[PDB]
RNA sequence: GCUGUAAGCAAGCUUUGAUCCGGAGAUUUCCGAAUGGGGAAACCCACCACUCGUAAUGGAGUGGUAUCCAUAUCUGAAUUCAUAGGAUAUGAGAAGGCAGACCCGGGGAACUGAAACAUCUAAGUACCCGGAGGAAGAGAAAGCAAAUGCGAUUCCCUGAGUAGCGGCGAGCGAAACGGGAUCAGCCCAAACCAAGAGGCUUGCCUCUUGGGGUUGUAGGACACUCUGUACGGAGUUACAAAGGAACGAGGUAGAUGAAGAGGUCUGGAAAGGCCCGCCAUAGGAGGUAACAGCCCUGUAGUCAAAACUUCGUUCUCUCCUGAGUGGAUCCUGAGUACGGCGGAACACGUGAAAUUCCGUCGGAAUCCGGGAGGACCAUCUCCCAAGGCUAAAUACUCCCUAGUGACCGAUAGUGAACCAGUACCGUGAGGGAAAGGUGAAAAGCACCCCGGAAGGGGAGUGAAAGAGAUCCUGAAACCGUGUGCCU
RNA sequence: UGAGUAGCGAAAGAGGGGUGAGAAUCCCCUCCACCGAAUGCCUAAGGUUUCCUGAGGAAGGCUCGUCCGCUCAGGGUUAGUCGGGACCUAAGCCGAGGCCGAAAGGCGUAGGCGAUGGACAACAGGUUGAUAUUCCUGUACCACCUCCUCACCAUUUGAGCA
């Protein structure tokens, strides 16, 4: 996924993914207090879909220095 | 070092000689199944589900190191070496060479 | 108590009796409450009396 | 940080989920460390919906067991929230 | 193939190479030296900049904000200079810890012995406190020693329980010579000279920088003859510090890897008996349904690391003269060495007591000098204290790999083979347990009968079910039930 | 072993019905009885879920036990005005600098902590199987700030903050 990830630019992405990612988080602990959508393994990708992102940022600035 | 699935025979034990393939492996406890070897009965609880119950005629896995692979050729219990250009470390069956 | 143009301390030892039991004493060493020039202005640092007696300025 | 998103996590179905939900206010946990007016960030932008009050209790955990091995539950920090009226509910549907 | 314990269910992920294992990072709420401040550890409250948001207050994020010290810079009191002090920035400074050890230094007991006990011993032991380093300390002579002398310290063995010390009693008890392990020596200070500054009555003499200068039958200065500024030597561990970059070999992951299901028998199972074949630089071990060289993981041999390291060699880099001759004179370690008084360490307990080190008084020579040669003096032999650096030989382990036990086999071995410093006990410092084994695998007993349900009896499961949840073996005390003979 | 022995922890229950396999000990009702300057309520010190519901019942209950402060499974505590911190201080404690002392530290200035004190704005009802001067229904009160409206000043010969 890294690949797919240092081609995004910071601006116009690590925003609307992180933020959707967040959206597609917590709409879905909701859930996770009903049990309507199921689909449990749908979790640990979006999680683990931000901890991927979110390390590629801090990388950049060891690349901003 | 068997995998999912070559074809296996039996070194040793109950079912001494017998051949099958394998159903699945296990390779932290390193124990193997093999289709109708070592089958035995198992009493079950009425599930949930199936309602049934009733008895299974399932296989408790095998032990690794009663478990041979066979060349493709003789059909004998090989020993396996390895070393294959192009092949990712494919099997290496004693009386050489075939491969998996 | 340590003064400070040498070391001279307390180096405590033994208070030999006649017919020697024998116990203990502290030795401080000798002192003077006077003026010395440090890093500017002088004063002050106890002083030791052997280091008094012809030495720095008093 | 700190966002509206990750201070709310689920709302708490109970019998008093029934009848306080129809009177226009709503239970949520809150993480531990989040207070009052933080609270308030959340409804308005996650939700849209204007907050009328919010009020908040905190729980200590029960020291459950199993087994020889005992042990606490992590500690709960609810919020009744309540909103004004002219202003819809956004909840599992 | 994977979603750890965990034995099941859902949801999923993977040879567009997953689960795992290593290297290098990033992430790392809060407390804790805690360091903005308060604090009753896991919490509250601030302020300064910047951001988010509301019309604003309120609210939220991002860093900074201690203390000491040092480098500077502004200020700069009574008090004039000026200082104390005050403000500011810079410091990948340092306070904390822990390998319960080993090594220095400061403090430092008692109990025990001496058959009592107070001199002594126990003992400079334990304990407290400051130091750090992987080692520390010591060290190139004011050394031993008395000849044809040895040449820095350290460690080991002798020397030897000898010389000795001791109410000479208990007990303490060295050194030097001999043989090894390890093996390297050098800079400062002082005169002399150069450059600054800083005063004095020009003169004169007083601090730093840079050379020079490292000593003992004396060396240096100074002067006079040489000799170099290299291609010779050194070098980051002392010797002065300090940089890189290449070649090889280990380490943190590996990979390859020989030979048989030999047949038959016993069996639940061969790995066992018999009759047999092979491999072997591999017959180390550990699994394998039971005791395997040949079934497996591996073993013996070989070979590999993108990245981190640790080591050895080179290159780069950096740095550098050594001697003779004389002595007109100037240096060679000052409130220091020694000496009195009082103590301690030396094996030496204040002694015929050398020696060292402290407190306090005194207090010299400085080469024609001076110190050691167990009080002291002359002669004679060594040797220059009053400054500093010094790896290795050594002692050590909480540790990390690989390994070995005439070590233990669960009342043993660590207290802990078991979710142990847990439970409990204490206000608290602290004390501190017990607890291993179904089976080869759950095949962990579907179904019927009794019973509310545990708990059984049949049924199947497996070799065993008397093996079925303290679950292999099951003894004895005990508790039973039947009894043959006696009451 | 003692030994089916001492003990079963002051203190009135009784009767009907119900639950369940089982009832004196569980529930309900009805009579009776005890405390009533406490055995009443409210809320500290502490305790950390013992509270409520729904099931069980082996174990703890000094006996049973359908029951429990036991076991499980869920549920349960809402504050600008109440106690405490965004206020202050007492004895005491800590303490920059400072002073003494082999070390470690002892004390202590300026400072700061530290209620049991001083200051301090909310009340009367309802409400559930569980929370209340919190939820809610009516009034209020406290401080701060202004996208607004008006009233009154003064423009440093100065309103006001003070």
């Amino acid at each position: 996924m890294k690949a797919n990830e240092i081609r995004d630019l910071t601006t116009a992405e690590i925003e609307q993914k992180v933020k959707s990612l967040k959206e597609e988080l917590f709409n879905l602990r909701f859930q996770l207090a009903t049990g309507q959508l199921e689909n449990t393994a749908r979790i640990r990708e979006v999680r683990k879909a931000i901890a991927r992102m979110k390390t590629v940022i801090r990388e950049r600035e060891i690349a901003a220095n | 070092h068997v995998k999912k699935g070559d074809k296996v025979m039996v070194i040793s034990g109950k079912d001494k000689g017998k051949q099958g393939t394998i159903l699945a492996a296990f390779p932290k406890k390193d124990r193997v199944l093999v289709e109708g070897v070592n089958m035995v009965k198992k009493h079950s609880k009425p599930t949930q589900a199936n309602p049934q119950g009733g008895i299974s005629n399932q296989e408790a896995p095998i032990h690794v190191s009663n478990v041979m692979p066979l060349d493709p050729k003789t059909g004998e219990v090989t020993r396996v070496g390895y070393k294959v250009e192009d092949g990712k470390k494919v099997r290496v069956a004693k009386k050489s060479g075939q491969v998996l | 108590r340590k003064c400070v143009i040498t070391g001279k301390k307390t180096t405590a030892g033994n208070n030999r009796s006649h017919a020697m039991n024998a116990s203990k004493r502290t030795w401080g060493a000798n002192l003077q409450k006077v003026r010395i020039l440090v890093n500017g202005k002088p004063k002050k640092v106890y002083v030791s009396a052997r280091a008094l007696k012809s030495g720095k300025v008093e | 940080m700190k966002d509206p998103r990750d201070v709310l996590k689920r709302p708490v179905i109970t019998e008093r989920s029934a009848d306080l939900m129809t009177e226009k206010k709503y239970t949520f946990e809150v993480d531990v460390r989040a207070n009052k007016t933080e609270v308030k960030d959340a409804v308005e932008s996650i939700f849209g919906v204007k907050v009328d009050k919010v009020n908040i209790m905190n729980y200590k955990g029960k020291s459950k067991r199993v087994g020889r091995y005992t042990g606490m539950t992590s500690r709960r920090r609810k919020a009744i929230v309540k909103l004004t009226a002219d202003s819809k509910e956004i909840e599992i549907f």
